[PDB]
Order: structure tokens, then C-alpha cells, then sequence
């Protein structure tokens, strides 16, 4: 996404590239504020992406290594998607000079694409499902798991 | 990541683990009395429809709503049979015609690799009934 | 004019910036010499070039 | 371990790795005597 606005650069962000584990949101505001009770570690009201070329996305961050190791996460709005929110994983720190630092990043396709997927009808391997029926009688389940 | 492994995969976690016997262990203890089966009206020939349990028809059903039955035979590939959509998967497919062989080659894999047809603009909709015609 | 030179990736020049192509999927051109027959084309990457 | 989960206040890239070595199998030791295996090894 070639320029940004609003730019906060987040630390405390516990899901990673692996995409195993993320945070769900219900709404499109509930996300954004759980994503704003983070510990801010920079701020930006502009930002020119300058990192496209090879592929490697980057924003310029005005701080040094020191301080900035705490970084987990980048969230950024777009001129041209409105209000729209933009969420990218921190994925590597790279020398610049000593005094200002290179915060590469990885746009996160689940948090922010989250409530512009819809999921049609799919095989599903595994998934949690309702337990008890209203009575307390354990619902019927009875797919032979192959287990000891 | 092909369609068509993507399928094994699907048919190895719920592969048979084992057949339905319907043979009663108690078959054996069944006659003997007379007094006892016809005082209970035990007479004639009975005709017992059995049928899988609901949540493995519901299973089933899905699957094979979705990716279509196995056939395991030499044909042309039925392409546009139902209304909505129609899965087809092939083992060394023939395609001829008119095309470079290079994208002719490619077009083989295509089928070879299995491919959904749809026939109608929700493409992904698979909650429709998708029936013949 | 196409110009994916290289034997396995073509492409063509659009003068548009990037950030505005994301929404590209797909492409369909005729040619003067087939004719009128219409060609039709994935999106499969995008590449900067200023 | 199998998909094990391990957090804490570390980058996430040196935490998948840590997750990645319990995964992998691995013996801690806690006498200076590494690799005697024949002791009792008993609790406590």
C-alpha cells in the first residue's frame, strides 16, 4: 500500500507470521480498539512506504535500534480506502544509521481483510462443537477419532 | 495443493474404519421354544429396512454434494449436467483439438488435477441443490 | 505492445501507480491477427517500476 | 512437544523458534554432569 496515514507502530502483539493463533474481533470498531490499547511506541500522522522494489515493504521510523526493540506491530489508514484500517506484522529490523531506524512490515490478510471475507460451505477436518443440549444430554458425536 | 489431493486427503480422515455387520449375536437363541415365539406373535418372514444414522448421512451427503461420487471408469466427462456445478477430476485425460500442444498439455493436467465448473454467476454458493438439467 | 520479454514472465505497461492496481484480477485483448478472437488472462503479480 | 504454545515478553520470531525446540524434543539438564546418563535420576 503504497502511502499511509495516521501511522502507530504497536508493541505487545502476541500472534506472529506463524498464523496459528490470532485475536477475533466482532466488529470492525471492536477491532481497531482493541488494537488501539496498546503501549505506543511511535506515531505518525504521514507516511511515504518507500521499501517497493524487491519486495522487502518498508517505513523509515525516526528512532534508533535501541528503544524500538519492544516493536510488535504496525496499524496505518489509506488515502484512497477511506477510514479503513491496514494491520501488518513487524517482520525484521534493519541498520539504517544509529539515530533513526528501517521497520519493515507484513500486511496481516486475516486482521485486515477480516470482515470482507465471507466463508462459503467447506470439508472442515476439525472444529469445537456445541456440547450439552438444553436438557444437559451430551449432543451426539460420534466420528471415530482413531484415538487410544 | 491440487483439488484432487485436497479430496484423498478429505476421503483418508473419514476412511472405513469398519463395516456395519447387521448380524445379531443373539440370532442363535432366537428359535427353539415354539410356545414362546408364537404366545409373542413371532410368525412369517419380516422385511427390516435399515438405513446409516442421520449425522453420517448428513456426512456423506455433503461430500459427495460437493465433489461428486467415484467412478472409476473410461468416459467423456460429464461437464455440464447440472445446473449449477460440476466437479471433474481425470487420470491421464485426452484433450485434442485445434492449440499448440504446449497449452494443450497444460489444459490436461487441468482436468487431470480436478477443477469445479460452474454454471451459474454465485460462483462458491454450494448451498444450492445443483440438480441435473 | 507486450513486452514480458523474458520466455516466462510477460507483462504490460500500465501508466497507473501501484497502489491503485490491487483490485486487478484479470485480462482480456483481442488480436489484429487471429482475428476476432478474445484473449483472456490472469493478474498474477504486480511489479514497480516507478 | 507437539504445536506447543510458549509465551512471554520475547519477538515473536525468537518464540516460534523456542516453540520450535520443544517441539523438536530436547533434555535439561540440572547437574553439571551432562551427558552421564547413568544415574538414578530420581525426583525432587
Amino acid at each position: 500500500p503504497l502511502s499511509g496515514t495516521n501511522v502507530r507502530i504497536l508493541a505487545d502483539v502476541p500472534f506472529s507470521n506463524d498464523y496459528k493463533n490470532t485475536r477475533w474481533f466482532t466488529s470492525s470498531s471492536n477491532q481497531y480498539n482493541w488494537f488501539n490499547s496498546k503501549s505506543r511506541v511511535y506515531e505518525m500522522s504521514k507516511v511515504t512506504f518507500m521499501g517497493f522494489r524487491e519486495n522487502k515493504p518498508y517505513v523509515s521510523v525516526s528512532l534508533p535500534i535501541d528503544k524500538l526493540y519492544s516493536a510488535s506491530y504496525i496499524m496505518f489508514q489509506n488515502a484512497d480506502y477511506g477510514n479503513k484500517w491496514f494491520y501488518a506484522f513487524v517482520t525484521e529490523l534493519e541498520f539504517k544509521n544509529s539515530a533513526v531506524t528501517y521497520v519493515h512490515f507484513e500486511i496481516d490478510v486475516l486482521q485486515t481483510w477480516m470482515f470482507d471475507i465471507k466463508f462459503q460451505e467447506s470439508f472442515i477436518v476439525r472444529e469445537h462443537v456445541k456440547l450439552w443440549n438444553d436438557d444437559g444430554t451430551p449432543t451426539i458425536n460420534t466420528i471415530d477419532e482413531g484415538l487410544s | 495443493s491440487t483439488a484432487g489431493n485436497a479430496v484423498l486427503q478429505m476421503q483418508a480422515m473419514q476412511a472405513k474404519q469398519a463395516d456395519i455387520a447387521n448380524i445379531p449375536p443373539q440370532l442363535t437363541k432366537m428359535g427353539g421354544n415354539t410356545a414362546f415365539d408364537y404366545g409373542n406373535g413371532y410368525r412369517g418372514v419380516y422385511v427390516i429396512k435399515k438405513q446409516l444414522k442421520a449425522e453420517y448421512r448428513r456426512s456423506l451427503s455433503s461430500f459427495f454434494h460437493k465433489y461428486g461420487y467415484k467412478i472409476n471408469r473410461v468416459k467423456k466427462p460429464n461437464l455440464r449436467t447440472r445446473k449449477a456445478f460440476n466437479y471433474v477430476q481425470t487420470k491421464d485425460c485426452f484433450i485434442s483439438g485445434d492449440i499448440n500442444n504446449n497449452d494443450l498439455q497444460e489444459i490436461r493436467t487441468i482436468f487431470d488435477n480436478g477443477i469445479t465448473l460452474w454454471h451459474t454467476d454465485n460462483i462458491g454458493n454450494y448451498s444450492v441443490e445443483n440438480e441435473l438439467r
